[PDB]
């Protein structure tokens, strides 16, 4: 038989994230946009949450860029914004959603431009 | 300068380029961890061949440790070594006067030349390592000397920080060690029966820590801290409590220092380091001063460290397999004599 | 809501496997830092040992306390079946890393992002 | 000199003019000792005794919604407004416009390239600053 | 009590706000032309019940709730405050 | 182009459906990829019965576990696909039964099925953090003996949170929070444009 | 002091890795090298720079020496050739 | 049974083996294996790669079969993107191939011996490895991880002159295998410490996943290159070294009979190998020639597209096994349309051989456990992944 639990699933103990970076990482959940540089929407289709940004301090020997945030390079991909949402409750990392924003319809008609008065 | 970036840990940048002359020594040892592990730029001056100084490597990460061939006898090695650091530890000791180095070499002739030459460069701060309780009228001719030192180095380097550290508690030290090793000796022979000679012994990482805290804070300029302990002890139950963990016999003998100082002038005459020195002898019975002055533990940021809590890792070497096993809950600890 | 349960129907039960998990790591704690010759004091240790288990005090949900056990005893097996070595336990003290500041003032004048 | 960021440099907030609020994310840590403007000011306000009550941004937000509510509100423009009101108060002030004409500082283009702090800063700013001059 | 400014977060297009709206239509001038120096703060919340946010001198600010409230509980508590 | 023979996506695709018919209770989607595979997949109840039968049926017999895996979509409410593949050397052929678990609902074993899942159960718990009741010792065997946390998780940072290095201090090898020389560079490769309707 | 003017400055301490070592460096800069070499005064006015041995060199580019005052450079060899 | 924690005394290695065990005496009564001393990343580190860029990582999964191993992650991208390599490139990979197992096989047996205690074997094998590792560097650059067997084929065509040594080694390489013989096959004490150790059971074997030399060592006759051939394997003629009354000794004659078998195969593929490309000829799969791209537009973006972002393989999931020389190598190959990986389980023959070291080494000496880790050719690195 099954159990009845109102706890929002937060599994925060069994992930294995040291307490730092449970507490003071806010990720967002955004579906990318188009680098205007080209015309292909198909990076605009799934949502993806990504961590806050951190240090990117310039190594001494070589130059290289170094970082201390491990969940720095890491983003998720989620279909939906609702299930995207439910990883951020169960995991403890703040959330802050922003709506995906498509383009609105565009009325063109090769006729327009040749207008008698425009 | 460098702006210090980085979460704390290797790889990481704290901004302090350090010449550190006396490195692969026991106390060094300990400096160079904490530079190392801090993200600061250690230039480590050696003599020793490379293979003695391997175990500096690993400490510090990649490009952050520099190691420089240097001769204390040369004035030039030490004029490139203070060439790109911007704070300069001194820690050059040594218990025996050696053939080629003398008590004054070691402790003032050397650490004067290295600090002047620091200002020439403009090293910001270079911090001086002297014995504690060094008169420069006290007995043993190590710590008159280095008495002299502490004074001369103020005039080529002035608002030059001296730490003062009392006589070390940590593995691979003398004090614990030494008496330890006692157990080769039938009878371990005790001054006064061990007793008015009362001693506070420090861990080694407090005073690395506090020295490398010096490193790090404006607080400190002309400061002379004595890095000293969280209990002081008569030598009598430090001796016993030594052979305690050791699970060794306690034979607590007197013998006339008069004779003794005789004994140390015998392993002193050892071509292969000593292993007692007259001027040990004197030492070691020689009273530990007591604590008025600037603070240095806890003043400069690290709590003390009480000797029984790592007690048992230092002297566990010495004990038989029968004892290994055999932890710090079941040996009793010894008594501190705020006299 | 509408759970499956794991191993422990309620919270109730399953608070009592963590009695037993307290219990086989209280009676624990001074054998290894004998066998592992560990420089802890087995007071010490085993305030760790509260430390961990109230770590995860704020859990309610029964299903996630029966994992935690199941993951604590592993833990054990392997610190009494000895695979885990000193290096693997005195991690758990956390003994070399530097302590840092949660004070915003300590915070700001060490680090860009707190 | 108490070093600050950039808006490439912190999660701050900017509103436009229909008053939009929106976010600024950090793309790149503050450099060198800089820290972000918010926390320089809750730093000195502790140094001082007056310790403002913030002290993590979302903190910081939670105060933006006490004194305003766009600040909190992201994308999202304010609709009702009050001008009738605003009217009264503007017959009762009496001003006389002065028969200067109103002309915009930037004239031409060479007015526009440099302007605020960074773009002042600007190399390219400055190359395009002497190709019209 | 130095009263610095005083900030009516009213809810636009939300039940209980419509006592404050109100207000705000009918007597906002008036106090203003009272009072002009003080700055009286229309501001738009959401989700949220009205609040008179009062901020008295030295850093001190203080909450008086509007939420369905009157056109003159709203006059008056505001009159309350700038005593 | 790859030479695609129909026999196979026949015979399997029948297949398909006589297992379908024969547990019924638990076959919830069974296909055929245009790769000549099936992938019965089952409810998660349905671990043991499902394979049993295809371990102990004389028309479909697949003595062997080539493999247990669980990918994980973190979309998916059920985070964890556990995968199981079979061989059966009597009839030369491959399937595959596919079921899904979450995080803290565990799917049973079947050491007792095939004895050969004894290490990959322990292997799927190590990296994902599924968990197997009735396994006879589930305990980790790829990770380090203290590691904290289920690595081959989505939501796990490469680099991870520790690293090793031996500390003279304390003269022992000693974790501490990774801190990286050179972070890894994350190329974006994904193109704007797709390929086909697929 | 190399190709791109890298020299530490008179108190960087990254210098210290050159004390008692070789800073790695080559005399033969390629700002330099280039330059060396002729104009190639071609007739036709797009010519084609395979790189030199085809296969060997660099992707195939034509360039237009249409513009009479100056010179087309291979954006490959830096090669210069005029009409 | 005191635990002894045997293997981390570098004993029967294969890589670094912590077979924490419980023996009474000189007899073992509980044999558990740790794992995961050489576990790396393997997994996860190639879903953050792109297809091309994680082919390096499956000649290091088990680098003693360095190329084998490549087939199969070739063989499974290839049926994701539906594309097959070319005739000759097949032939290549049979050719490479076999050699890889003939090269697995030395390093077995010779190994197994050095264990037992017999050396002169490795030393005599070795110098036919080296010569072999030769083939491999002058084919793809490198002694040992090669990366020749790319997904869409081969990446070079063989050298101008590879295959005439090949003949030559293979002509000879066949009394080398004598010579061990006569040193072991009937050696008065190979056999005892070899005969009757480690017995597996036809049922129990299927049971625990041997699938490998370790069934076909029992008499249970699957060799996945007769029963699913995957690339040339079919137009060869082999026989399966089937083998009764398995034990270490059966095995090994096993071993030694498809060194025999692969130089048959060896042969054939010499004999005929067809004249042709070496890569698929869709640019879209394939790089261009570099003549191609350094002369023609569309193969400058396709060289530049293939590099930087990569196959794009379409969405899909396969598991492809071949006969890798340890036994059945497979990748489960799960993959979004990127062209990056999804999930790529890597199913080691030897995850499997090792969990049976527990229900073959019963009631045995220290030395036997030592016999029988040397008759499963266990690589830690498959095992580890
Ligand atoms: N108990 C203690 O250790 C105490 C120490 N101190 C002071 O702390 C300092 C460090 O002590 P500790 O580390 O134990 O001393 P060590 O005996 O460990 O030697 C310290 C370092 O000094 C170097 N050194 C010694 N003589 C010379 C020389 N003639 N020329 C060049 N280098 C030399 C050594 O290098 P190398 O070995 O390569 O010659 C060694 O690395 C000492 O100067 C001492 O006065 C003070 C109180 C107590
Ligand atoms: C010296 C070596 C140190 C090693 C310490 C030890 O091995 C590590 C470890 O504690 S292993 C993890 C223990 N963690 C649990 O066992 C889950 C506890 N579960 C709860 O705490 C719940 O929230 C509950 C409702 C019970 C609160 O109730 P309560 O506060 O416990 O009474
Ligand atoms: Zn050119």
């Amino acid at each position: 038989q099954l159990i009845t639990v109102d706890e929002k699933l937060d599994i925060t103990t069994l992930t294995g994230v040291p307490e730092e970076h449970i507490k003071t990482r806010k990720v967002r959940i955004f579906v990318p946009a188009r680098n205007n540089m080209q015309s292909g929407v198909n990076n605009t289709k799934k949502w993806k949450m990504e961590f806050d940004t951190r240090e990117r301090w310039e190594n001494p020997l070589m130059g290289w860029a170094s970082t201390a945030d491990p969940l720095s390079n890491m983003v998720l991909t989620f279909s939906a914004k609702e299930d995207a949402i439910a990883f951020a409750e169960k995991n403890g990392w703040s959330y802050d959603v922003e709506e995906k924003k498509v383009p609105k319809p565009k009325s063109k008609s090769y006729g327009a431009n040749f207008s008698w008065n425009k | 300068a460098v702006i210090p970036h980085g979460k704390g840990g290797r790889s990481s940048v704290s901004g302090v380029v350090a010449t550190v002359f006396g490195a692969t020594g026991f106390l060094g040892r300990y400096v160079v961890n904490h530079l190392g592990r801090m993200g600061s730029q250690v230039i480590i001056p050696y003599r020793c061949d490379v293979y003695d100084i391997m175990h500096l490597r690993l400490m510090g990460d990649l490009g952050q440790l520099t190691f420089l061939e240097w001769d204390a006898r040369d004035k030039d090695s030490i004029r490139k070594a203070v060439q790109h650091s911007n704070v300069v530890i001194n820690l050059i000791g040594r218990e025996w006067e050696t053939r080629n180095f003398d008590f004054e070499d070691v402790f003032v002739n050397i650490p004067r030349a290295i600090a002047q030459a620091s200002k020439e460069a403009g090293v910001e701060r270079f911090i001086h390592v002297s014995h504690l309780n060094a008169s420069m009228k006290s007995s043993s001719k190590s710590l008159r000397s280095k008495a002299v030192g502490e004074k001369e180095v103020r005039s080529v380097f002035p608002e030059a920080i001296i730490i003062r550290p009392s006589d070390i508690f940590g593995r691979e030290d003398r004090f614990l060690n030494h008496f330890a090793n006692y157990r080769w000796f039938l009878a371990v022979p005790l001054v006064s029966l061990g007793f008015k000679t009362v001693k506070q012994p420090v861990y080694v990482a407090d005073v690395s820590k506090g020295i490398v805290n010096a490193t790090k804070d404006p607080d400190a300029v002309g400061k002379t801290f004595a890095f000293t302990g969280p209990n002081r002890y008569l030598l009598f139950h430090l001796v016993k409590y030594i052979f305690g963990m050791t699970h060794r016999t306690f034979i607590p003998y007197p013998l006339p220092l008069f004779v003794y100082s005789w004994i140390g002038k015998l392993f002193g005459l050892s071509p292969f380091e000593p292993w007692t020195t007259k001027d040990k002898v004197e030492r070691i019975h020689i009273s530990d001063v007591m604590p008025t002055d600037l603070p240095g533990l806890e003043d400069l940021g690290v709590q003390p460290t009480p000797l029984e809590l790592k007690s048992i890792e230092v002297l566990r070497r010495h004990r038989t397999y029968r004892w290994l096993s055999s932890e710090i809950e079941e040996t009793k600890p010894a008594k501190t004599v705020n006299y | 809501t509408s759970v499956k349960p794991i191993f422990s129907r309620d919270l109730n039960e399953a608070k009592r496997r963590v009695r037993e998990l307290y219990r086989a790591w209280y009676r624990e704690v001074p054998n290894t830092v004998h066998l592992m010759q560990l420089d802890i004091t087995v007071k010490q240790g085993r305030d760790k040992v509260r430390e961990m288990f109230m770590k995860n005090a704020h859990v309610t949900d029964p299903r996630v306390v029966d994992l935690l056990v199941i993951k604590g005893k592993m833990e054990l097996q392997e610190t009494i079946k000895v695979w885990k070595q000193r290096t693997h336990v005195m991690r758990f003290f956390h003994e070399t890393e530097t302590p840092r500041p949660k004070d915003f003032l300590s915070k700001f004048y060490m680090g860009h992002d707190p | 000199i108490l070093p600050g960021a950039a808006y490439t440099e912190k999660s701050a907030t900017y509103v436009n003019t229909e008053g939009r609020a929106q976010q600024t994310k950090v793309a790149v840590t503050p450099p060198g000792l800089a820290r972000e403007d918010w926390k320089i000011i809750r730093a000195l306000s502790e140094i001082a005794g007056i310790t403002l009550p913030y002290d993590t941004l979302d903190q910081v937000r939670n105060r933006l919604e006490e004194v305003s509510p766009n600040l909190v509100r992201y994308d999202d423009i304010e609709e009702t407004n009050y001008f009738q009101q605003a009217s009264e108060l503007a017959k009762l002030v009496n001003q006389e416009v002065l028969a200067d004409p109103l002309v915009p500082p930037q004239l031409t283009i060479k007015d526009f390239y440099m302007t605020d702090s960074i773009s002042r800063a600007s190399q390219t700013m400055a190359k395009c600053v002497k190709a019209v001059t | 009590l130095g009263l610095r400014e005083i900030r009516v977060h009213l809810c636009q297009r939300s039940p209980g706000s419509q006592g404050v709206r109100d207000f705000i239509v009918q007597r906002y001038v008036e106090l203003k032309k009272a009072h002009p120096n003080l700055p009286i703060l229309i501001r738009e919340c959401s989700e949220v019940q009205p609040k008179l946010w009062a901020r008295y001198a030295f850093g001190q600010e203080k909450t008086v709730s509007l939420n369905n409230l009157s056109a003159d509980e709203v006059t008056r508590a505001m009159q309350n405050v700038l005593s | 182009v790859r030479p695609r023979s129909d026999v196979t996506h026949k015979q399997l695709s029948a297949f398909g459906e006589y297992v379908a018919e024969i547990l019924p209770k638990y076959v919830q989607q069974v296909q055929v990829s245009c790769l000549d595979e099936l992938e019965i997949c089952i409810h998660p109840d349905g671990v043991i019965p499902t394979l049993t039968f295809l371990r102990d049926h004389t028309n479909a017999q697949f003595k062997s576990l080539a493999d247990l895996t669980a990918v994980d979509v973190p979309t998916r409410q059920n985070r964890f696909e556990i995968v199981y593949n079979l061989l059966s050397l009597r009839f030369n052929s491959r399937i595959r039964v596919k079921t899904y678990a979450d995080e803290l609902t565990p799917i049973d074993s079947i050491v007792s099925v095939h004895i050969a899942a004894n290490w990959y159960e322990r292997e799927v718990w190590d990296m994902f953090g599924v968990f197997f009741f009735n396994h006879p010792d589930l305990r980790r065997i790829l990770t380090d003996y203290g590691f904290e946390g289920h690595p081959f998780r989505k939501d796990f940072p490469l680099t991870g949170y520790v690293e090793l290095r031996y500390d003279d201090e304390v003269k022992r090898v000693v974790a501490e929070p990774v801190e990286l020389a050179q972070e890894f560079r994350k190329f974006d490769l994904n193109s704007p444009w797709e390929a086909f309707p697929a | 002091i190399t190709h791109t003017g890298q020299v530490y400055d008179e108190k960087d301490y990254r210098r210290v890795r050159f004390v008692d070592r070789q800073k790695e460096v080559n005399e033969n800069f390629a700002i330099d090298l280039i330059a060396q070499q002729p104009v190639n005064e071609v007739e036709h006015r797009i010519i084609a720079c395979d790189g030199g041995g085809g296969a060997l060199g660099h992707p195939k580019v034509y360039i237009n020496l249409d513009k009479e005052t100056k010179t087309g450079t291979c954006g490959y060899c830096g090669l210069q050739f005029k009409q | 049974n005191m635990t002894l924690n045997f293997g981390p005394q570098h004993p029967a290695a294969h890589g670094v083996l912590r077979l924490v065990l419980e023996l009474s005496g000189e007899m073992v009564r509980k044999c558990d294996p740790h794992i995961g001393l050489l576990h790396r990343g393997t997994e996860k580190l190639i879903e953050y790669k792109t297809y091309l860029q994680a082919l390096p990582y499956f000649d290091r999964l088990d680098y003693v079969s360095m190329m084998c191993n490549e087939q199969a992650y070739s063989i499974a991208v290839e049926k994701l993107l539906n594309i097959q390599p070319p005739p000759r490139a097949q032939w290549i990979r049979v050719l490479f191939g076999e050699i890889t197992r003939i090269l697995n096989h030395i390093m077995a047996v010779t190994t197994h011996a050095l264990d037992i205690g017999a050396m002169t074997p490795f030393f005599w094998m070795f110098e036919e490895r080296e010569k072999m590792f030769e083939f491999y560097e002058r084919v793809s650059g490198a002694r040992m991880h090669a990366a020749y067997i790319r997904p869409g084929g081969v990446h070079q065509d063989l050298p101008l002159g590879l295959l005439d040594d090949i003949y030559e080694f293979s002509k000879n390489f066949s009394l080398r295998i004598d010579e061990v013989e006569e040193m072991l096959t009937n050696n008065r004490i190979w056999r005892n410490r070899t005969v009757d150790i480690g017995v597996v059971t036809a049922e129990d074997a299927l049971n625990y996943g041997f699938s490998g030399v370790m069934l076909r060592g029992s008499g249970i006759q699957w060799d996945l290159r007769k029963t699913q051939p995957y690339d040339v394997y079919d137009q060869v003629e082999f026989d399966v070294p089937i083998g009764s009354r398995g034990d270490c000794y059966d095995r090994y004659l096993c071993r030694v009979e498809e060194m025999r078998q692969s130089l048959r195969i060896i042969e054939q593929c010499l004999n005929k190998m067809p004249p042709g490309e070496i890569k698929v000829d869709d640019a879209k799969v394939s790089p261009p020639k570099r003549a191609e791209m350094k002369t023609s537009m569309e193969s400058l973006i396709h060289h530049f597209k293939l590099y930087t972002e990569g196959y794009q393989v379409p969405p899909g999931a396969t598991y492809t096994a071949i006969e890798a020389p340890k036994g059945e190598f497979g990748v489960y190959l799960v993959s979004d349309g990127s062209s990056r990986p999804y999930r790529c389980k890597i199913k080691a023959p030897g995850f499997a051989h090792l969990a049976g070291l527990d229900k073959m080494s019963k009631g045995h000496m220290l030395a036997d456990v030592v016999a029988i880790i040397g008759t499963q050719d266990i690589v830690f690195g498959e095992i580890d992944r």
